């Protein structure tokens, strides 16, 4: 919208194109990750951590 | 056999003794029942629940 | 972020603000009632006995 | 439940205790008498009150 | 461990998976909290392959209920077990009994 | 008003002992003792464990090979390890040990203000021939029961993820107890005697915990708005090179706000500098609305 | 590890003799090792004279009745009891009620003595009836560091030493900043108006302060 460009355009800031979709850890627990597994489409290219 | 058990481990046959309150330090009026329960913790946790 | 200010502020907001606690089995119209919010640290709801 | 049972236990009285029959001046030192271990919770005892 | 028992809480710790029980009779090879070997006596022991019994604790992982299940040796190196015994404990039991 | 003092403390083991007061009035063996007893389970000095860093651990709930101890276990063991130390408030510990056998916490390097009360204490057990265990321990001193989830709120980069932090179990109390009995003086008309039993891990003496218990116990008695937050921020939340932020640093640029008084000129005459680092730096505060060379005129407040 | 001191008081006090004072921040279960001490101290051992002994002037005993007073000798020991009394140098003091007529002996009808001090002269002692009604006695004080009933002198009325009257400590929660939870000791006291309730608690916990005197 207008403000929104007129705050873009002062603060001269790219809108990614990008939504941040992040599994992030619920509100209120706190705890210890002790374990990651990594599931890949069968012909997808797997990544670094994988 | 309770009582008889409570013999041998020096307790009285009453299974209530003298208990002093940790606050003012005076013994509380009458005996008062003590000894050891088995006790479970159910899984309703209140971290949960809230 | 939950900085340290913030709690004192909601000691304003909660001073003369009323509450309202139900409980399940809702039958006469007590089963309803409002009382002033006391800060407590943990997650449970304390409860006057005599109610 | 708790607080009945704790007036009835204070309201009550057996046939002799400590300060059995004694007089005081009223509730104040009723009490007094009572918390230094002097006057048991439950005696017969006048005292003048208001 | 219930200070107060039955005497059925071994039996239900027991008959229950989560209790790691000896196949056969023998002696402790090797303890750690990873894994159990043990040497199987001979009498119980079958004349091809030899032999020795090793038994894979499970280790911290999810339940169903999203608590924890995990598995501890009860077993010290080189101790005498014989066949049908408790070689590890599972969540919430003590030396083959049950402790809720 | 007659004032009481101590007499015989009877030491009858490393763990426990009874210390015992004479000159005691009407009823105030009560007084005195009960509230000693708060005082003396409550606020203690103790030195319990905190911090402890392991070998191949990166969690307390994985299991190392060669120990049939589980790693939380091991954390819970040494929660129990009763140490004192003199000097230092805070010492760091490093244990080790190989081969088959028990490791005991007499197992540890030996420093100036440790004090081992329990050699024998079990750490934990090793299964193999060649197997080895090292871990630094990180033994620190305070008061009361401070629980590690509390622990972290500051937080501050505690980043070594290999470093596991216990729940803190400052206190060498474990059992008081206080008994008057009547405690004829040769002459006297009538006065108490109190005997307070304590239970220890020994790494306090009786004379001293008795001490301060009412040291603490009478010390009671002693009374009876504009500018732009970003300014303030650590150069860190710039998120800059390591290079840049230690230069900076060592030009005494701490916060942002010293970073912006700054100009082009007097950061190229810096000895460590070059044009790529403050390219960066020009990129990263035009990225936030900041700049070099921007005045605010009154640096500091307060 | 260093420690905490309160940091709010605010003493609250109902008319002269009464009084509620506060504490705010406390550590963790002092409030009741502190509130609970000090009641004991305050309750059961404290500095005052007010009365011991009186002399039967009619009868020789603590059962009969007087000519001109229908209140039973008793009666008039409890009212007794209930007289302020404070002192000076003079250890043990005696007064006496010398007065007659047709209406009730008040505390300023007994007489007057040098180091004597009587801080309520509207305190009732005992009605005088019709006529003359002949009354007047002999009134001996005496020291405390306690409370001390007349039947504990083996070898009467009770001996009322401790000027308090009332004893209460009300221990709540205490918020400061970011510190979880505090004690805040609320310590309620009513006194006989010899000594007033500040100055009394602030003398009571010295005695404690006295009896700690050879440790710290």
């Amino acid at each position: 919208t207008p403000e929104e460009k007129l705050l873009r355009a002062i603060f001269g800031e790219k809108a990614s194109d990008v939504k941040d979709s992040s599994l992030r850890v619920p509100n209120g627990v706190s705890g210890t990750v002790i374990d990651v597994q990594v599931f890949t489409r069968d012909g997808v290219e797997k990544d670094k951590r994988a | 056999e309770i009582k008889e058990l409570l013999k041998l481990g020096d307790l009285p046959t009453s299974g209530q003794i003298r208990l002093y309150d940790g606050r003012t330090g005076e013994q509380f009026e009458r005996p008062v029942t003590v000894g050891y329960m088995y006790m479970l913790k159910l899984n309703h946790l209140v971290d949960d629940k809230m | 972020r939950e900085e340290a200010v913030v709690w004192d502020i909601l000691d304003e907001v909660i001073r003369e603000h009323p509450v309202l606690l139900n409980r399940a089995p809702t039958l006469h119209r007590l089963g309803i009632q409002a009382f002033e919010p006391v800060l407590i640290e943990g997650k449970a709801i304390q409860l006057h006995p005599l109610v | 439940q708790d607080v009945v049972l704790g007036l009835y236990y204070m309201t009550r009285d057996c046939v002799n205790a400590k300060g059995e029959g004694m007089v005081l001046t009223g509730p104040k030192e009723a009490e007094r008498l009572y918390r230094s271990g002097l006057a048991s919770l439950h005696a017969r005892v006048k005292v003048r009150i208001t | 461990k219930p200070l107060v028992g039955t005497g059925m809480e071994r039996a239900v710790a027991v008959d229950s998976g989560v209790t790691a029980v000896a196949k056969r009779g023998g002696v402790v090879q090797y303890v750690d909290a990873s894994r159990i070997v043990i040497k199987v006596n001979e009498d119980e022991m079958y004349p091809g392959e030899a032999g020795i019994d090793i038994y894979n604790l499970t280790k911290y992982t999810r339940s169903n209920q999203n608590t924890c299940i995990n598995q501890m040796p009860c077993v010290s190196l080189g101790e005498p077990v014989e066949r049908g015994d408790v070689l590890a404990d599972g969540p919430s039991t003590d030396l083959g009994e049950l402790a809720l | 008003f007659l004032k009481p003092r101590l007499v015989d403390i009877e030491q009858v083991s490393s763990t426990h002992a009874k210390v015992t007061l004479e000159p005691l009035e009407r009823g105030f063996g009560h007084t005195l003792g009960n509230a000693l007893r708060r005082i003396l389970l409550s606020s203690m000095p103790g030195c319990a464990v905190t911090e402890v860093e392991i070998d191949g651990v990166l969690h307390e709930y994985s299991t190392k090979e060669g120990v049939q101890e589980d790693i939380l276990e091991i954390l819970l063991n040494l929660k129990g390890l009763a140490v004192r130390v003199q000097g230092k408030d805070e010492v760091i510990l490093t244990l080790n040990k190989s081969g088959i056998g028990p490791v005991t916490a007499a197992d540890i390097t030996h420093d100036g203000d440790v004090e081992i009360v329990k050699p024998q204490h079990v750490i934990c057990h090793l299964t193999d021939e060649n197997a080895s265990i090292s871990m630094r321990i990180k033994v620190q001193r305070g008061r009361g029961y401070v629980p590690a989830s509390t622990r972290i709120h500051s937080e501050e980069d505690e980043r070594p993820i290999g470093r596991l932090l216990v729940d803190a179990c400052y206190s060498p109390v474990e059992r008081i107890a206080y008994n008057v009995e009547a405690a004829r003086v040769e002459q006297r008309t009538d006065l108490d005697k109190l005997v307070i039993e304590m239970e220890t891990n020994g790494t306090i003496d009786p004379e001293e915990a008795i001490r301060r218990a009412a040291t603490i116990l009478a010390e009671q008695l002693e009374a009876f708005p504009e500018f732009d937050p970003i300014l303030l921020r650590p150069v860190d939340d710039l998120e800059l090179t390591v290079r840049s932020a230690n230069c900076l640093k060592a030009e005494a640029i701490h916060y942002i706000g010293d970073l912006v008084q700054r100009t082009e000129v007097e950061l190229l005459k810096t000895p460590n500098l070059g044009k790529k680092s403050l390219t960066e730096i020009k990129d990263v505060l035009a990225s936030r609305g900041l700049s070099l060379g921007m005045r605010l005129e009154n640096w500091p407040p307060a």
